[PDB]
C-alpha cells in the first residue's frame, strides 16, 4: 500500500527534467505546457523528455520511468495497460504487453514488474549527453489513451522519472503529469485556459 | 470487429459466483445488455431485476453494470447504496480472460455536477443524507413519492414522510423536518409554512445532484434547486 | 440464383441476441419479409410487432429493416424517434459472415423531397417538432388522429390535440396552438378562425416532409402542404 | 475519431495533381470535371491521376491513397468494400478484399489496414516522370460503386493523395472527389448542370 514518492530532488547531479516545443497544431504528437507541467501526447507516439544534468553521472547509474495516479484517491492504485491494448500486437518484445510506459530508440531497456510493489516501470542507463548537445533524450511511448476504461479509465497520472546508482539507492527525483488523448494541442488550450 | 469487444462465453461456469448484478443504460463499445446478462448469466453471476439490498447486504457482492452514468431510478439507488457503478466492459474483459477484473479500473463516472460543470467521476463518500428529515410533497406517489423516499433512506436518511400534495390534509408537524422535497405541485400553505419555519424546500435536482458530488450541497447553490424551477 | 442474395439462416443461434426489429415495405435483391423475419428469430433477434419505444429505450437496440425507403406508419415512427431505418440486407449479410454488420453501412434513404426533388439520405437531426403545439383535425381517428398524434409526440411534440372533424364542437382554445394538421373535412369555421388568428394549417405531407427532411420546414413551401389539395 | 485531413498542401516539391480529359461519351471509363474536382468512373476500370512536381523528390519518397467520406456527417466513418464484393474472385491476390481502392501496373504496391485509425491506404513508391514526359502515371483501380448497399452506400467519397518521405512524414498532399458509378459521363453531365 505504499505510493511511489514524487517529490522532486535534483540531488547532487542537478537533475532537472527537459521537454521539446511544439505550440498547439493538432496534428501535433507531443506537447508540454509548464504552466501545467503537464505533458499532453498521443498513443503510441514518440515522447521525448530531456534529462539536464549539472554534474555528470557516473556510468552504471539508470533513469527509470513509472506512472503513479495523480488523484490522492487512487495513488495506491497499480497504473497499467488497459486489456484491450493488452490483447494488440504492437507487442515489439522487448515490453511486457501490460506496461504503458515505454522507451524506443534504446536496446538496453530494462522491465519491471516489481514483486512486492507491484507497479511497472521503464528503466535504461544514464548516457551523457550528446556532442555538441546539452541533454540527454530519453524517447517514451505511453501506449494507452487516458480515457482507457480497463486502463487509465481517465484517472490523471503522474510520469516519475528517477535517477538511480546501479544498486537502485535514488540520486534524483523529478515528474510530470500526462494525458494521452487524441487532440493534445487542443487539451493543452482547453486546461491552460479553465486556470 | 464487435465480438472482439464483447468476448465470449465464460468458459469457468462459476466466474461470477457470489456477486448479483443490476442492469440499466441511458438515454465506446455499444452496450448489448443482452449478451451481456448471458455472460453473467453463464458464469453462474446472480441477475437482480430491481435494487434489493438484502441479497446486496449480506448474500452478493452486487454491482451496477452499465456503458456509462445514467440518472435512472436504479443508477441513483446504488451511488446512495454505495453499490458501485461499473462498465460492461468489466464483464467483457473478464470473460475474455476467464478470469475476474478488478473493477476498480472500470467505475463509471457518478455523473453530471451542475456546479462543477462537468462530469464528476464517482469516489468514496459518507451517506450524503444521514440524519436528514425529509419531508416529500407531491402529486405521484410512484415518480416521486415512492421514488425519492427508497432514494433518500438508502441514502441514511433518518425518516422520510410521504405527503401526496393536493390529495392530502396538512396534519403534520413541518418543525420536525430539515429539507422539504418538492416539484411544482406543492401547496401554497406548505410553502408558506416553510418560509416562516425557516425550513429549506427544493426540488428532486437538489437530491440527485448531491448523490453525484457525494455530499450534501447547498440548498440553493443553483437555480434547478428552487422545486418550481421550470425547463424554460 | 434466390437464395444467392436472401442468404441462410444463421447458424449462429445468438447472432441478434439483443437487437430487436421493426419490419414495413413500400407499395436490389428481392426483400423476402418472411425469410428476413425467420433469419432474425434464428438469431435470438426479437421481432417487434408494433412501435414501441420502451423496449426501444431500455431493453434492446431497436432497428427497422426494410428493402427501400417507406412512407408508412413504421417508418415515419422510426425517423421521428431516432431508431434507424436499415436494408434487409444488413440482415442478409450478417447471416452470411454469421456476423454482426455495421448497421451504418445499410441506413435506408429518409425518403422522397418534394423541395429538393429527389431521394434524400437520413442524417442526424434534432427533434423536428421540438415543443410544438399541434391541433390535430380529422373525421377519422385511426389513420389520421391516432397516426399522426403519436408520431409528433415521438418526433417531440409538446402537445398534441386530437379533435373529429365533423363529430366534435369547438370549445378549444386554438391560440394555444402553434400549427394545425388537417386535410379537406376539415370545419370551414376552424379554418376561418385559424385565418383570422394567423394560427398555420397543413396537411398531413407538412408533417412527413418535416420528418424527411430531418427539420421544420416552411408552412406553406410546397402546394401539398394545403390541407385542401386534392390529387388533380 | 480523427478524420485523416484533406487540405492541399502542395509543399517544398510544388505537387500538384493532374487528369486527362475525356469529354462525356457512354462508353467513357473514367472522366473527370474540373469544376466539381471530381472524377467519374466505373467500377475496377483505370483511373489515371498524374502526379506534378517542381522539384524532383528524393527516391524512397512515396505516394499513399485513401478515401475519407465526403460528407460531415460521415467523416469519422471508414470507407470499405461492401461485403457483397469482398465476396468476388476479382482479388488479384496482392489486394485484400477488403480495399476499396487499388493500384494496378506497379507491383511494388503495399497495402495498409492502420491499426490505430482502421482505414485503409494503398501506397506505392514515388518514381520521377517518364523521360518524354512532364509527370508520373498512377493506375487507381475503385473496386466499388459509390452506390454499394453496405459500403460507400450513396455516400460521395474523396481520394485523398499523400506524398510522403520514407518516415511517414508529410511532403505534399492533395484530393479530389469520386463517384464510382455505371454511366460517369453522363453523370458527370447531371452534376455539373446542378451548379
Ligand atoms: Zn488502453
Ligand atoms: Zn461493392
Amino acid at each position: 500500500s505504499s505510493v511511489p514518492s514524487q517529490k522532486t530532488y535534483q540531488g547532487s547531479y542537478g537533475f532537472r527534467l527537459g521537454f521539446l516545443h511544439s505550440g498547439t497544431a493538432k496534428s501535433v504528437t507531443c506537447t508540454y505546457s509548464p504552466a501545467l507541467n503537464k505533458m499532453f501526447c498521443q498513443l503510441a507516439k514518440t515522447c521525448p523528455v530531456q534529462l539536464w544534468v549539472d554534474s555528470t553521472p557516473p556510468p552504471g547509474t539508470r533513469v527509470r520511468a513509472m506512472a503513479i495516479y495523480k488523484q490522492s484517491q487512487h495513488m495506491t492504485e497499480v497504473v497499467r495497460r488497459c486489456p484491450h491494448h493488452e490483447r494488440c500486437s504492437d507487442s515489439d518484445g522487448l515490453a511486457p504487453p501490460q506496461h504503458l510506459i515505454r522507451v524506443e530508440g534504446n536496446l538496453r531497456v530494462e522491465y519491471l514488474d516489481d514483486r512486492n510493489t507491484f507497479r511497472h516501470s521503464v528503466v535504461v542507463p544514464y548516457e551523457p549527453p550528446e556532442v555538441g548537445s546539452d541533454c540527454t533524450t530519453i524517447h517514451y511511448n505511453y501506449m494507452c489513451n487516458s480515457s482507457c476504461m480497463g486502463g487509465m479509465n481517465r484517472r490523471p497520472i503522474l510520469t516519475i522519472i528517477t535517477l538511480e546508482d546501479s544498486s537502485g539507492n535514488l540520486l534524483g527525483r523529478n515528474s510530470f503529469e500526462v494525458r494521452v488523448c487524441a487532440c493534445p494541442g487542443r487539451d493543452r488550450r482547453t486546461e491552460e485556459e479553465n486556470l | 470487429a464487435l465480438e472482439e469487444q464483447r468476448g465470449p462465453l465464460p468458459l469457468n461456469k462459476t466466474l461470477f459466483l457470489g456477486y448479483a448484478f443490476l442492469l440499466t443504460m441511458a438515454t465506446i463499445p455499444p452496450f448489448n445488455k443482452q449478451y451481456t446478462e448471458s455472460q453473467l448469466r453463464a458464469g453462474a453471476g446472480y441477475i437482480l431485476e430491481d435494487f434489493n439490498e438484502a441479497q446486496c447486504n449480506t448474500a452478493y457482492q452486487c454491482l451496477l453494470i452499465a456503458d456509462q452514468h445514467c440518472r435512472t431510478r436504479k443508477y441513483f439507488l446504488c451511488l446512495a447504496s454505495g453499490i458501485p457503478c461499473v462498465s460492461h466492459v468489466w464483464v467483457h474483459d473478464s470473460c475474455h480472460a476467464n478470469q475476474l477484473q478488478n473493477y476498480r479500473n472500470y467505475l463509471l463516472p457518478a455523473g453530471y455536477s451542475l456546479e462543477e460543470q462537468r462530469i464528476l467521476d464517482w469516489q468514496p463518500r459518507e451517506n450524503p443524507f444521514q440524519n436528514l428529515k425529509v419531508l416529500l410533497v407531491s402529486d405521484q406517489q410512484q415518480n416521486f413519492l415512492e421514488l425519492w423516499s427508497e432514494i433518500l433512506m438508502t441514502g441514511g436518511a433518518a425518516s422520510v414522510k410521504q405527503h401526496h400534495s393536493s390529495a392530502h390534509n396538512k396534519d403534520i408537524a413541518l418543525g420536525v423536518f430539515d429539507v422539504v422535497v418538492t416539484d411544482p405541485s406543492c401547496p401554497a400553505s406548505v410553502l408558506k409554512c416553510a418560509e416562516a419555519l425557516q425550513l429549506p424546500v427544493v426540488s428532486q435536482e437538489w437530491v440527485i445532484q448531491c448523490l453525484i458530488v457525494g455530499e450534501r450541497i447547498g440548498f440553493k447553490q443553483h437555480p434547478k434547486y428552487k422545486h418550481d424551477y421550470v425547463s424554460h
